[PDB]
């Protein structure tokens, strides 16, 4: 785990998530996809405690997919984010809390608007134009404060994101083995293969 | 009607027919007695010898609770054992909390409340036994008789089973002829006589006599079975009186 | 907790509560399943003593259990929701642990097991429902059609019907369905299904529902006009 | 007709099991009576020991519930003792929880509430008993409160219970019509006991030896039962007047 | 009504006796034990021609060395099989060995009387349990809803049982080959079945020490059916 | 009649019909015999088959190294009760390093059977048991009835036509009680006893079941060719 | 042992009736008459004190009960059932309202809670319905004065005035002739006493009649001073003497 | 704070031949610097030609041997007096030990 | 034991019907009629109070029409006490959904869950079913205006216009006659009142024997308003359509 970023632009939400899985002094994998598709127009990235992350992600995925089949309908990004927040807000006072931080990028088809939600393991939810979890934010937030505009295109968002990855690759202590980038818009979720 | 099909149901009389039906099971059983004496109590019971193949002295029916109380019963033998098992639990918890061994009146109400509880619900059956029990405590000797309804009283003498009326008549004579009191050793002999006299109401099969006693002077306030010389002496006394 | 053994054996060896649950199925609206060479079609009767209905919002007779499997039924409507819900939950649970959607056989086996459990559990009555479960196994193009019933038995069928007058439509299917040559196309399969319902239904108006399931999660429900074209075409060939 | 077997309503709105429990009340064929003095509350009951083999000292239908509360029962002894043990436990708990002795009327209400539950809940039968609670309450003074299998309860100037209760009731009514007061205007409890026995004799039309009666007396800070000789002393006093 | 665990005046449990009637309505299942193996055969009995007969599963594997056939309310058998499989695998986990056929059968029969007012009623299905172990070799057991199990050299259960059992009484001897047993099950099934016996409405299976429990193909059984018809015509 | 719906109901004459019906299941069971001397205790049991293709239902069960029983009636109920005895014998060994007295074994079975005769929902056990054992007071034989009644005897028999063996043992009492230090003779007496309960059938090699426990003999069961000696 | 009665004892008959509820209402019909009248500035509830014996002290048996300082209750039917309902009603006013909001519940909501308790005795396992109809009078700041009837089924209705029990049919007709929307509390007390005399047979005085009002706040009945916002209970039980005063100008 | 474990010392040794096997152990039992017993055996015949020793904390050692001996007894009861093979015993003992994974038997076991 | 007194509320008849459900429906058929009519710009709920007394407080009264949330209401036919148990459950369920998803609950989801509770009382637990039939009137942004009904069986269906309680057969025939799809709210108000007026068992339909409610988008811009009619407002609407 470690680096997960998110940028909301004019027409889409872009999520970038690091590919490394490190345990001890060994990088066990350099192609890890730290994300789950909750619904056709909703994507969740995650970072935190080993085991907890994927277990929580897949548990949420199962619940949203169950809802979809039951109602023959897709929950709004706002509705999904609130469900996820509550699950984490329950968790934090359990015997063993989920130590997982998530970003939820979705395209609301009723509003025709992209939406990005940042939720930490405590269940602290905020809607943001751009978001980050962990130490990443300490570099990317100030960078985005300067270069981000609300009316940017998906291409402009990807260039803005390249600027973030470059900064992290220059100043971060650990080798996070690049990022997998995914776009969420009116047409659903797709992966950028050459980043 | 149908009032008699379910336990705890009042009939229009105000009766619980299921308890009265349990009393019939008691009347069907063998005779057992209790005699209160100067400083203790004596228990005796009729053991029908169904076959030559029964090992003599080896199907013991009188039961001890704690170390100072004796219990005997007529009717469904397993039901009596259940009641004694509870009695032993009740006595153990009393001694645990209060240190002193359970007094006889205290013990009597423990059994009474437990048997009475089995007349409160349709999901349980009343006890098919009348139980004669007692012993010696700090206030002297006590003898009790407990019935399927949960009813119990203190007794000078007590009898139940198929030969209860014969035994009761014989008990009443002792109470009249001995206003000052009967001795423990005398009461053992009398118990033998009364069981032999009450055996007339069950005389197809011959029987085996079983006696026990608690006495402040003779057994030091503890429950003991009468065996050997004292038993044979009591049997002979009884044999002489029937002829 | 309520404990009463409601489903018990009778002197002749029958469990009447299970058998009476079958009578509830016999009262329910007719449902039919026919599988072709490359598809399965589920047809369902809807009674017309109910005008002023709102068909947008009224519960549909065929339910998606997952994106690749569907379930139709005959009998008590309220009962069927409980089975459908449990099936949908198991569908997601299977994907979670096995990392693969359910086979139609497995999903059927689960639903049948639930039904069986309600025949020897205290305090419960059996489900007044028989189901037709149809679909395609993951990465498989062979059509699957299964039937369950209140007792808990389940089996595979080339074509099958349940509900009221199902014995009449089963008769039709038994002479009109060739095992050696199943309906080669979607059109052929839908037509044979619509034909079989027209033996029992009444008007081919808003009385027949048709749902077509094709391989790789390809499920669509036909509209009134689309079904009405099959009704119109069949009647014109009949006058001969 | 299973509506007569458990405590559910009959078509005419009646509870037959409760009604039949009232008939179980008289199964012992014993009559009880309670009156109030200025300083005391006296309760008396018949004592019938038919069997010669019984230990007469163990035959009792009067119970010492607490130091201040006494209770006489009309009904079979198993149910009577069941009620007594519960009443003792309830009174003991009340004192522990609330820091003062349970009043007679409050214990009566509590036992009446328990009885009510058996009339509403099916698995529990009513107890075939009528419970008369007596005390000298520190707030209300001399008190008589009575409970039945219906769960009904009320305070009394005086009361009677048993097969021949109506005769005793009217006898007492006629005395209080005459005296114009709510109690026996007497200083000592000894004479209130004498009044109680006198008016029971008149109403029942029978004479009593020392072993035909049972007497409980409640005074401030204690309830106690009388011995055979205490009653004999009381019988002699009545005879010599 | 009356209690589920009630005794009749003749000293039998009503519900157990009534479940035995349900089993008599079931489809026939036959088992024969030899020194070369145990054969299990069943009548499928499809209720309608449209029903795909190969989905009728009345012969079932419990472990590699134990197989099972059923007759009666077959839906009731699912949880019995589930328990049997778990018992077998669990014993292998705890003891690093195969579980004895008798011990398996005893475990299944322990479920039987766990009903009353535990499940609400007895099972309405009888089981033929066939297997091999090193101690007692090839074995065949008949497991009833009474909780009782008998070892058999040969046994039939279901609607045609009493007629088939009388036939098995005459035909069985201690020197039967596996092939002889296969033909004998087919022969006796064909006798008691309603519809004409073929590879689609009847199923064979066996358990051998060497190859374990195997359900036969429809092609393999068809040839045994043809071999049987030819041998009966040949005298 | 109206009072046999469950065990919780007494009849007007004070009978428990469900318990009596359970007793009836024992009478239908195959005969089994029990007898003892001062040194050994012996069980003999006639086993029953379904037909000539079936096995013979095992009647004898080992409870401990010094105790065991034979059964007549519902076999699953014997399995439940024997399992309980196995546990009780075992508890006595693990906790007190003490072999369970055959008498206590009887008391425990009585109390277990009794609880099933006083509560709603349950049913009486439908099996009779003959328990033999050798403990600190020598050889023992017990008879268990599902009414709860347990009885210590020199010899006895339960099952169909058990009255024949029970009469024989009653006559033979003085002889077999003094067969001390001779196992084969005590068995011979038991095999002759069970022969008084046979009709149209005789004792064969896969029909007879014998068990013995004693002073220098653990509870062991004999079947098959090991009982050919006694036919 | 244990409550094996986990099933409903009140069930639908083929005709659609719920037998036990009907039979409970029958028990209410047999019960002694009680009534309630709503005035513009108060509410009155009244009933006859049917004495079981003249040796009984009828003061010790209270048919009219305070539930909260502003709510009172009276009944017709089975006394014991009523007594436990009052216990439960007093407790539920605290547990489900006062302990949450720091104030007493409004009349309609307390009534709603009592109705719930009575409904559950109609559906739950192993119980019969309550054999009582209640009349609950009360006041609260935002609804003013109100009067409710609660039946064995659990149903409740608001009333301007009504009667229940023995002679309810005649008493309701009497109240229809006399009730207007301008009645002052004293006028309502007068009409309550008139209506009750019709159904009472024997003695008719302050010792045989039980009557309470919901009216003005009573600072003298509060028991303490110093908090301006606490002004005292609106529930007041009229004394035996206060009833006789009004029976002279009758 | 109460410490539920102790160390009773001693040592054990097992060697296997072609048609035999030995299991040896000293008979000394200790706590700290004191001798509790000079002859307290900790190698036991468990039946079915299986010998066993659980060395370390003797209370746990005795408990385990006791439970395994009891396991052999019930294996006979449940599987028609079948002999418990050494490999089956080993697997059974694993489950006895792992059953207390989060409160272990403090012993080295050899059979 | 207690088996003797068990009615067995959750069993099948030989014909495959649920006795208790059928008998509960028979009970409901005697309750006051309630009508729901769905228009293109709103929904009408109309219900007849059960034979009123002149001394009944009419304004502070609620018997037929209950509010579940700001977007959903129900009309009741059957035992009121039973209905309130279910209404409180439904109210809580709506708030659970709003708390979880931060969106008002879709009407069908609420209807399904309430209907699922009813279903449970017919399959397990040995308890009597709820003697209640609901008409659900509500709005959400998926399907807009919706009418549903549920009954003791736990079965629910959607409607353009529907009646429950007494005289449903006659009421349904009248609604089926005069209802058309392009209908407006004010027309639906008139149809609801006209139908009750013809199916009523009373002599004449008056304001004091009615409860009335509308669910319109007749607030200000793209939002829904629930109007539970006051007594005087029912008096006026009854005059405006010329029934009195
Ligand atoms: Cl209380």
């Amino acid at each position: 785990m470690d680096i997960i970023l998110g940028i909301r632009v004019q027409d889409s939400v872009i999520l970038a998530s690091s590919k490394a899985v490190t345990r001890g002094i060994s990088v066990l994998k350099d192609s890890d996809d730290k994300t789950r598709q909750l619904s056709p127009h909703t994507l969740m990235s995650f970072a935190g405690e080993a085991g907890d992350t994927v277990q929580f992600a897949e548990y949420i995925q199962a619940n949203i997919q169950l809802y979809s089949i039951r109602e023959d309908y897709e929950l709004s990004p706002q509705a999904v984010s609130s469900f996820v927040r509550q699950e984490l807000a329950k968790s934090i006072r359990s015997r063993r809390p989920y130590q997982v931080n998530v970003l939820i990028g979705g395209y609301d088809k009723k509003k025709n608007k992209p939406e990005l939600y940042q939720i930490d393991y405590l269940g602290t939810k905020v809607e943001l134009p751009y978001g980050a979890h962990g130490y990443s934010g300490f570099y990317t937030f100030s960078l985005l404060d300067h270069h981000y505009r609300p009316d940017m295109t998906t291409e402009e968002g990807l260039d803005l994101l390249k600027l973030c990855v470059q900064e992290l690759e220059k100043r971060m202590p650990m080798d996070f083995k690049g990022v997998i980038v995914k776009i969420v818009d009116k047409d659903g979720i797709r992966q950028v293969d050459d980043f | 009607t149908g009032y008699d099909l379910s336990n705890s149901v009042f009939s229009p009389d105000g009766r619980n027919f299921q308890v009265e039906y349990a009393v019939k099971a008691v009347e069907n059983g063998t005779t057992s007695i209790g005699i209160k004496c100067n400083d203790g109590v004596v228990f005796a019971v009729e053991k029908l010898i169904t076959s030559k193949l029964l090992v003599p002295q080896k199907n013991v029916k009188i039961q001890v609770v704690d170390r100072h109380i004796g219990c005997v019963y007529s009717g469904l033998i397993p039901d009596g054992r259940h009641l004694v098992n509870r009695g032993r639990e009740e006595a153990a918890s009393f001694k645990k909390l209060y240190k002193t061994p359970i007094p006889i009146p205290a013990f009597a109400d423990r059994l009474g409340q437990y048997v009475q509880a089995h007349t409160l619900y349709n999901s349980v059956r009343p006890f098919g036994v009348s139980t004669i029990f007692g012993g010696v405590d700090k206030n002297g000797a006590h003898l009790y008789m407990l019935e399927p309804s949960g009813s119990y009283w203190g007794y000078k003498g007590a009898a139940t089973g198929k030969g209860r009326q014969s035994a009761k008549a014989e008990l009443e004579k002792l109470v009249d002829h001995h206003p000052e009191g009967l001795s423990a050793r005398e009461a053992v002999k009398q118990a033998a006589k009364i069981i032999y006299l009450a055996h007339e109401d069950n005389k197809e099969k011959d029987f085996e006599l079983e006696i026990s006693w608690c006495s402040l002077s003779e057994t030091n306030g503890l429950h003991k079975f009468v065996k050997g010389d004292l038993l044979q002496e009591a049997i002979d006394f009884a044999q002489k009186e029937i002829n | 907790g309520y404990d009463r053994a409601l489903s018990i054996f009778s002197p002749d060896g029958h469990i009447f509560q299970v058998e009476y649950a079958l009578e509830a199925v016999k009262r329910g609206t007719c449902a039919v399943g026919v599988k072709g060479k490359n598809c399965v079609v589920l047809g369902c009767e809807r009674r017309s003593t109910l005008k002023l209905q709102d068909t947008r919002i009224t519960p549909s007779k065929v339910s998606k259990i997952d994106s690749h499997v569907v379930l139709s039924f005959s009998g008590l409507n309220a009962d069927s929701r409980i089975l459908i819900e449990k099936a949908r939950v198991e569908a997601q649970s299977h994907r979670l642990t096995l990392e693969d959607p359910v086979t139609v056989e497995y999903l059927t086996r689960y639903v049948a097991g639930v039904q069986q459990r309600y025949t020897q559990s205290g305090g419960v009555r059996p489900f007044g429902v028989s189901t037709l479960i149809a679909g395609f196994d993951p990465r498989d193009d062979e059509p699957k059609l299964y039937q369950t019933e209140p007792s808990g038995i389940y089996s595979s069928w080339s074509a099958q019907t349940i509900g009221r007058n199902s014995k009449t439509v089963r008769e039709f299917l038994e002479k009109n369905y060739d095992r050696k040559e199943p309906p080669a196309t979607v059109e052929e399969c839908v037509k044979l299904t619509v034909r079989s319902l027209l033996e029992v239904v009444q008007t081919g108006a808003k009385n027949i529902e048709i749902t077509v399931v094709k391989p790789d999660s390809d499920i669509v429900a036909l509209s009134s006009e689309e079904i009405n074209q099959y009704v119109t075409q069949i009647e014109q060939e009949k006058q001969e | 007709g299973y509506d007569r077997h458990i405590t559910i309503f009959s078509p005419e709105g009646r509870l037959y099991q409760v009604e039949y429990a009232f008939k179980a009340t008289n199964q012992t064929n014993i009559n009880s009576l309670a009156v109030r003095g200025k300083d005391c509350t006296v309760v008396i009951s018949q004592k019938k020991v038919p069997d010669k083999l019984l230990d007469p000292t163990t035959v009792s239908y009067i119970f010492c519930i607490s130091r201040t509360i006494g209770m006489v029962v009309n009904g079979p002894i198993p149910d009577a003792r069941n009620a007594a043990l519960r009443a003792k436990a309830e009174a003991a708990e009340f004192r522990y929880k609330y820091g003062y002795d349970m009043p007679c009327d409050v214990l009566a209400k509590r036992m009446a509430n328990l009885s009510q539950i058996y009339t509403q809940r099916a698995y529990m039968r009513p107890l075939g008993v009528i419970l008369t609670f007596v005390s000298v309450d520190e707030e209300l003074g001399p008190s008589i409160y009575k409970t039945d299998p219906a769960g009904y309860y009320v305070g009394y100037k005086a009361t009677a219970t048993g097969p021949k209760q109506q005769e005793i009731t009217t006898n007492l009514e006629n005395h209080f019509k005459k005296s114009k007061i709510d109690h026996i205007n007497e200083e000592s409890w000894e004479k209130v006991v004498e009044f109680a026995i006198t008016h029971m004799i008149d109403a029942l039309g029978t004479e009593f030896s020392k072993n035909d009666l049972e007497v409980g007396v409640a005074t401030k800070d204690k309830f106690f039962t009388l011995s055979a000789e205490n009653i004999e002393e009381r019988l002699v006093a009545i005879a010599e007047q | 009504d009356r209690g589920v665990s009630t005794f009749s005046p003749e000293g039998r449990l009503f519900q157990v006796e009534y479940s035995l009637e349900a089993i008599k309505l079931g489809s026939t299942a036959i088992g024969i034990a030899t020194k070369e193996g145990v054969v299990l055969g069943v009548e499928k009995r499809a209720t309608s021609p449209l029903l795909e007969s190969d989905s009728i599963e009345k012969i079932v594997e419990i472990d590699r060395h134990i197989g099972c056939a059923m007759s009666g309310l077959t839906a009731d058998a699912r949880s019995m099989i589930e328990h049997a499989r778990t018992a077998a695998v669990t014993h292998n986990l705890y003891y690093d060995e195969d579980i004895n056929v008798e011990s398996l059968t005893q475990s299944v029969c322990d479920l039987a009387l766990r009903f009353g007012e535990l499940m609400s009623r007895p099972f309405g299905v009888a089981l033929l349990i066939a297997g091999h172990d090193a101690d007692d070799g090839y074995q065949l057991f008949h497991a009833e809803p009474s909780g009782t199990f008998y070892r058999y050299n040969a046994k039939a259960i279901g609607s045609g049982s009493e007629g088939a059992q009388a036939e098995l009484l005459n035909e069985w001897h201690s020197s039967l080959t596996l092939k002889e047993a296969e033909l004998l099950v087919l022969k006796i099934l064909k006798q008691v079945m309603e519809e004409k016996l073929d590879e689609n409405n009847a199923q064979l299976s066996c358990i051998t020490k060497q190859d374990g429990f195997k359900i036969y193909d429809n092609e393999k059984t068809a040839e045994l059916i043809k071999e049987l018809k030819e041998k009966e015509a040949a005298e | 009649n109206n009072y046999d719906g469950d065990t919780v109901t007494f009849s007007p004459t004070g009978r428990l019909f469900q318990v009596e019906y359970a007793l009836e299941a024992i009478k239908q069971g195959s005969v089994t015999v029990g007898l003892r001397s001062n040194t050994h205790a012996v069980l003999v049991a006639l086993k029953r088959n379904a037909d000539e293709l079936s096995s013979y239902q095992k009647k004898i069960i080992k409870c401990d190294e010094h105790m065991g029983l034979s059964l007549a009636g519902l076999a699953p109920d014997a399995r439940v009760l024997s399992n309980y005895l196995r546990q009780q014998c075992n508890y006595s060994s693990l906790v007190f390093n003490r072999k369970l007295a055959v008498e206590r074994a009887g008391h425990l079975l009585c109390d277990k059977a009794q609880k099933n005769t006083q509560s709603y929902g349950g049913r009486p056990y439908g099996v009779g048991l003959l328990i033999i054992g050798y403990d600190k007071s020598g050889a023992h034989l017990l008879e268990f009835q599902p009414s709860g009644n347990v009885t210590e005897l020199y010899g006895t028999a339960i099952g169909a036509r058990s009255q024949g063996a029970k009469t024989y043992l009653e006559r033979t009492l003085d002889t077999f009680i003094k067969i001390d230090g001779n196992p084969d003779e005590l068995i011979k007496a038991g095999v002759e006893a069970i022969s008084q309960s046979l009709r149209d059938e005789s004792l064969t090699v896969d029909n007879l079941s014998i068990a013995i426990v004693g002073k220098d003999t653990p509870f062991t069961i004999y079947d098959g060719e090991a009982v050919a000696k006694y036919i | 042992m244990t409550d094996r009665y986990s099933f409903s004892l009140t069930t639908f008959s083929p005709s659609g009736k719920l037998g036990q509820i009907d039979y409970a209402l029958t028990a209410v019909k047999q019960g002694v008459t009680s009534l309630g009248i709503k005035a513009t500035n108060g509410v009155v509830i009244a009933t006859e004190k049917k004495s079981s014996s003249p040796l009984a002290m009828s003061e010790t048996l209270s048919k009219v009960s305070l539930l909260t300082p502003d709510i009172g209750a009276v009944y017709s039917g089975m006394g014991p059932d009523y007594r436990v309902l009052v216990d439960k009603s007093r407790k539920v006013a605290h547990t489900s309202y006062k302990r949450i909001y720091g104030e007493y519940p409004p009349t309609k909501l307390l009534v709603s809670e009592v109705a719930k308790i009575m409904q559950e005795a109609t559906q739950s396992g192993g119980v019969r319905p309550f054999g009582v109809s209640l009349l609950i009078a009360g006041h609260d700041e935002f609804n003013g004065f109100s009067l409710y009837q609660v039946d064995p089924s659990g149903s409740y209705f608001p009333w301007k005035a009504t009667a229940i029990g023995k002679g309810s049919v005649a008493a309701k007709t009497f109240l229809e002739k006399r009730w207007n929307d301008e009645l002052e509390l004293e006028d309502a007390i007068h009409i309550a006493l008139l209506t009750l005399k019709e159904s009472v047979e024997g003695e008719f005085n302050g010792d045989t009649i039980e009557l309470a009002i919901i009216g003005d706040e009573n600072p003298d009945l509060l028991g303490y001073t110093g908090i301006p916002t606490d002004k005292g209970p609106r529930f007041r039980k009229l004394t035996s003497q206060e009833i006789n005063d009004r029976l002279e100008a009758l | 704070q109460f410490n539920p474990y102790g160390d009773n010392g001693g040592t054990i040794l097992g060697i296997a031949g072609e048609d035999f096997a030995v299991l040896a152990g000293d008979t000394r039992n200790i706590t700290d610097y004191s001798i509790n017993s000079r002859y307290e055996p900790k190698v036991f015949d468990c039946g079915d030609n299986i010998v066993m020793s659980a060395n370390g904390f003797a209370a746990d050692g005795d408990a385990l041997v006791k439970r395994f001996k009891n396991s052999v007894k019930w294996y006979h009861f449940d599987h028609n007096d079948k002999k418990l093979s050494i490999n089956s015993a080993a697997r059974n003992i694993q489950h006895l030990l792992y059953g207390k994974r989060f409160f272990p038997y403090y012993v080295h076991t050899i059979i | 034991g207690s088996r003797r007194y068990d009615s067995r509320t959750t069993i099948f008849s030989p014909e495959g019907r649920l006795y208790q459900v059928e008998y509960a429906l028979e009970s409901i058929s005697h309750a006051g009629t309630a009508i729901g009519i769905m228009a293109s710009d709103g929904i009408v709920l109309a219900a007849e109070r059960k034979v009123t007394s002149t001394l009944l407080e009419q304004d502070t009264s609620t018997e037929k029409l209950y509010k579940l949330n700001d977007k959903i209401a129900v009309a009741v036919a059957g035992l009121t006490a039973d209905a309130e148990i279910l209404i409180n459950t439904a109210r809580i369920h709506a708030q659970n959904y709003l708390k979880t998803y931060n969106e008002d609950i879709p009407v069908e989801i609420l209807v399904r869950r309430l209907s699922d509770i009813k279903q449970g009382y017919t399959q397990h637990g040995g308890l009597r079913p709820f003697g209640v039939s609901f008409i659900y009137a509500g709005y959400d942004d998926r399907y807009g205006y919706q009418l549903y009904t549920s009954n003791p069986s736990g079965n629910y269906t959607g409607w353009k216009a529907i009646s429950v309680g007494a005289n449903t057969s006659a009421a349904q025939t009248l609604l089926q006659m005069d209802y058309k799809d392009d209908m407006k709210v004010d027309d639906a108000i008139e149809l609801a009142l006209k139908t009750l007026s013809k199916t009523t068992d009373s002599s004449a339909l008056t304001y004091d024997r009615l409860e009335f409610a509308t669910i319109r988008k007749g607030a200000n811009d793209g939002e829904v308003y629930q109007k539970i009619f006051k007594p005087q407002e029912i008096k006026d609407i009854l005059v405006k359509t010329g029934i009195t």
